[PDB]
RNA sequence: CAUUAGUGUCUGGUAAUUGGAAUGAGUACAAUCUAAAUCCCUUAACGAGGAUCCAUUGGAGGGCAAGUCUGGUGCCAGCAGCCGCGGUAAUUCCAGCUCCAAUAGCGUAUAUUUAAGUUGUUGCAGUUAAAAAGCUCGUAGUUGGACCUUGGGCCGGCCGGCAUCGCGCUCCUAGCCCGGCAUCGUUACUUUGAAGAAAUUAGAGUGCUCAAAGCAAGCCAUCGCUCUGGAUACAUUAGCAUGGGAUAACAUCAUAGGA
RNA sequence: CUCCGCCGGCACCUUAUGAGAAAUCAAAGUCUUUGGGUUCCGGGGGGAGUAUGGUCGCAAGGCUGAAACUUAAAGGAAUUGA
């Protein structure tokens, strides 16, 4: 049976210790700044990191003229620039090390959805991106973890059928319409 | 030491004991820091001395007396 | 002291082996008495209740803690097993099948009840859970 | 007000003194805890347990409690305070200016690269206090602080901010834990570094500069 | 203004307050999907006022986050992994309210890993906490003192190439009389290489709308097709080959049977 | 018999710059800064040095040596009281 070589994997870990208030506090604060659904979302961020971080701390342990970290590190801080994660000039793959999860939640599309305008609010910008209201370059995307690079930060702006940037009214709009004709 | 900018960063690069080159910490009360005079002539004292310290390892073995006249004995 | 050759691979590796049957944990898991316990390794086990008894509390207790002796099916041992909630005894009734469960523990008494490592889980194909709490019936 | 009773409460408060690293260098006792608070303008305090003691005697047994404060800011210098007293306030009030009188120098250090500010301790440091054993080794940038509660508040207090922590002994011995946890930190700035190999150039005592004010 | 007020800031909210805007859950013409259907992706028209389109599982003494609130019960029934709670003023039972954690998930049993430096090679212990055999001898096993040049220089920009007081060559490679030749002690060790299935793991590339994935795809005038990719690495032990000869094994110049 | 010195014993006294949970210890030091060599031996308290098998003994017994079950502490050093 093929479709049994299909992989798959987990995205986040729970903490070891369950109730602490320090880390509740703390968790809670980037849920609420940054307008996320569940501890889940700052936690798969999180996982995220630790391995870009892990990958990153084996190369310092090498020596340089290794091609390995040459290579690796070329292409990690070509990653790192490429979703804005890293300043200019900063190609040296220790302040890789030195990057924090607000960093990636940063680049979520609701983060920059809500920086660019477009809606009042982090959780106004949630709403209006799962309900197929904004595109990135000429896609409609409704998922608010998109997390854009550096390049199509600029052609984010509304979808082309929705009523806030694009064409014919909603349900409501409509609706009051006809009964008041 | 020193950051790789050329900037120092450490705070207070401590005092090393004269005998046994260790160092000197800042809770060690029982090391002593001597000036010992310099006669030179009539009159035979100015302000000039030479410094010793002595940690308190040195001070608590009884090897200070010997440290120090040894340390003494250096002609200038 | 400790051997320390470079040739003594032998000799550490054979004392790691016999040393390591004076761990507890190593030997319960390793010597083979676990298949001639009552469930013979396996989480749950189901029976038919024989009689309900009642069992006194240890000393720094006093109550009545009522449990249901019970016949297991897959080899015919007898155990008693205590069933969790307040009034849950009134849905014992006699010669119904039941699941059992472990205590916690693994196998060790629970709690101040003597001599019980056993619970009561479901009752004629239904939940202790959902009969204390009237989600469904029997 | 104060009215200070030692020549360097006194060299203090007429302003000739700025940091408490002239102090340090010396290894000077400080005898009175104004002397830290106008030299460290930012210490932040924190009781970490409240303990409480008995003593049996033929009426009873007569309670006293003990409190454990760490004290420090977060940029180099820490101090912890004991202290035991029959009521919780005055314990507190107690171990504040002990752990002031006792705050030390704590160097930082890099793992492996010598960029920005120091992050770990330089090399790995040992403590110990009664069974109790701590172990604190570098860690790379960014990595947090791998330690229980107690040694991680300790550490949050030095403003080290990546360390690996390995612990031994009676842990829950909190009063053993969080010394072993200060003598490990105390014991930085005594390891002998190939760049403190530099002959060192004594300066006058602050007794002895400052002796025809006194 | 901060005086003496008073309200206005980001709205924080019991507010079944008022107000429209937005949307997909559901329903469904159609097209598409498909071997035929189906689901998805597109989509006409329907489809949201908060009682419903109604979120649960466990908890609230400590460990461990969250009530010294209100009824019931009275060492009973019951809870409780452990410590413990309950004997008429229950922070622990039975319930209500309220609060807490995770959240389309959460609890429980059993097995296993971590914690566990409580199996310890790294890395634990043995006076008194468990633990030096009553004492010595002794074979295997493990362990084993020091000593025999790469030391003094040239050489070109880490190393080659020589020279000091470098056991040889006919035969393979063989400079224009000239480096750098092979058998007349073996191994461990180390260095480099070859040959090592894929899938898995790590990892380069790539916007399946993101992700888990997959091995694709991207440009053309997104016009009679262009550029393509589909890397690379790890792989203990054993076996093959290559340089090194410090460290350590095993064999061994006093019958000169030596060259 | 007196004084001095060097090896080798049985020990003792004073002291941490040491170690340890401490009592204490000049070896129980040179340990998270952990590696000189080697043998025996421990892994919560009980059950239990018990049962069983083997082996030695005239015998008493010696050596070797479990499991089921049970239990939240048992224990070491020191302190204040009684
Ligand atoms: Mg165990
Ligand atoms: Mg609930
Ligand atoms: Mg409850
Ligand atoms: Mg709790
Ligand atoms: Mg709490
Ligand atoms: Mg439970
Ligand atoms: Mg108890
Ligand atoms: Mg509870
Ligand atoms: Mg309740
Ligand atoms: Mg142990
Ligand atoms: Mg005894
Ligand atoms: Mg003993
Ligand atoms: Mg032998
Ligand atoms: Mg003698
Ligand atoms: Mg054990
Ligand atoms: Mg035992
Ligand atoms: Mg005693």
């Amino acid at each position: 049976h093929v479709n049994f070589y299909r992989n798959y994997g987990k995205t986040f870990k729970k903490p070891r210790r369950p109730y602490e208030k320090e880390r509740l506090d703390a968790e809670l604060k980037l849920v609420g700044e940054y307008g996320l659904r569940c501890k889940r979302e700052l936690w798969r961020v999180q996982y995220a990191l630790s391995r870009i971080r892990n990958a990153a701390r084996h190369l310092l342990t090498l020596d340089e003229k290794n091609p390995r970290r040459i290579f690796e590190g070329a292409a990690l801080l070509r990653r790192m620039n490429r979703y804005g994660l890293l300043a200019e000039g900063q190609d040296k793959l220790d302040y890789v090390l030195a990057l924090t999860a607000e960093n990636f939640l940063a680049r979520r599309l609701q983060t920059l959805v809500f920086k660019a305008g477009m809606a009042k609010s982090i959780h106004h910008a949630r709403v209006l991106i799962r309900q197929r209201h904004i595109r990135v370059g000429r896609q409609i995307v409704n998922v608010p973890s998109f997390m854009v690079r550096v390049e199509s930060e600029k052609h984010i702006d509304f979808s082309l059928t929705s009523p806030f940037g694009g064409g014919p009214a909603g349900r409501v709009k409509r609706k009051n319409q006809k009964k008041a004709s | 030491m020193q950051n790789e900018v050329g900037d120092m960063v450490d705070l207070y690069v401590p005092r090393k004991c004269s005998a046994t080159n260790r160092i000197i910490t800042a809770k060690d009360h029982a090391s002593v820091q001597i000036n010992i005079g310099h006669v030179d002539e009539n009159g035979l004292y100015d302000g000039r001395f030479t410094t010793f310290a002595l940690s308190g390892f040195v001070r608590a073995q009884g090897d200070a007396d010997g440290s120090l006249d040894r340390l003494w004995q250096k002609r200038k | 002291g400790k051997t320390r050759g470079m040739g003594a691979g032998r000799k550490l590796k054979t004392h790691r082996r016999n040393q390591r049957w004076a761990d507890k944990a190593y030997k319960k898991s390793h010597l083979g008495n676990e298949w001639k316990k009552p469930f013979a390794g396996s989480s749950h086990a189901k029976g038919i209740v024989l009689e309900k008894i009642g069992i006194e509390a240890k000393q720094p207790n006093s109550a009545i803690r009522k449990c249901a002796r019970v016949q297991l099916v897959k080899n015919g041992k007898k155990i008693a097993a205590f069933v969790p909630n307040d009034g849950c005894l009134n849905f014992i009734e006699e010669n119904d099948e039941v699941l059992i469960a472990g205590f916690g523990r693994k196998g060790h008494a629970v709690g101040d009840i003597p001599g019980v490592r056993f619970k009561v889980v479901k009752v004629s194909g239904v939940s202790l859970l959902a009969l204390f709490k009237e989600k469904k019936e029997k | 007000k104060w009215v200070p009773v030692t020549k360097l409460g006194r060299l203090v408060k007429e302003g000739r003194f700025t940091k408490m690293e002239e102090i340090y260098l010396h290894s000077l006792p400080v005898k009175e805890h104004q002397i830290v608070e106008t030299l460290c303008p930012g210490l932040k305090d924190e009781v970490m347990k409240i303990t409480p003691v008995q003593k049996q005697t033929r009426a009873g047994q007569r309670t006293r409690f003990k409190a454990f404060v760490v004290v420090g800011d977060s940029n180099g210098h820490v101090g912890l305070g004991v202290k035991c007293a029959k009521e919780v306030a005055t314990a507190i009030r107690g171990a504040i200016i002990l752990a002031k009188l006792s705050i030390v120098p704590v160097r930082r250090g890099y793992w492996g690269n010598k960029i920005g500010l120091p992050h770990t301790v330089p090399c790995k440091v040992t403590g110990k206090c009664g069974s109790v054993t701590v172990r604190m080794v570098p860690a790379p940038r960014g990595s947090g602080i791998v330690a229980a509660r107690v040694p991680k508040k300790v550490l949050q207090f030095a403003g080290i901010d990546d360390v690996f922590t390995s612990s031994r002994g009676s842990t829950k011995t909190l009063g053993n834990f969080v010394k072993a946890t200060f003598d490990c930190l105390m014991k930085t700035y005594g390891f002998l570094t190939p760049d403190f190999w530099r002959e060192t150039t004594f300066t006058k005592a602050p007794y002895q500069e400052f002796t025809d004010i006194l």
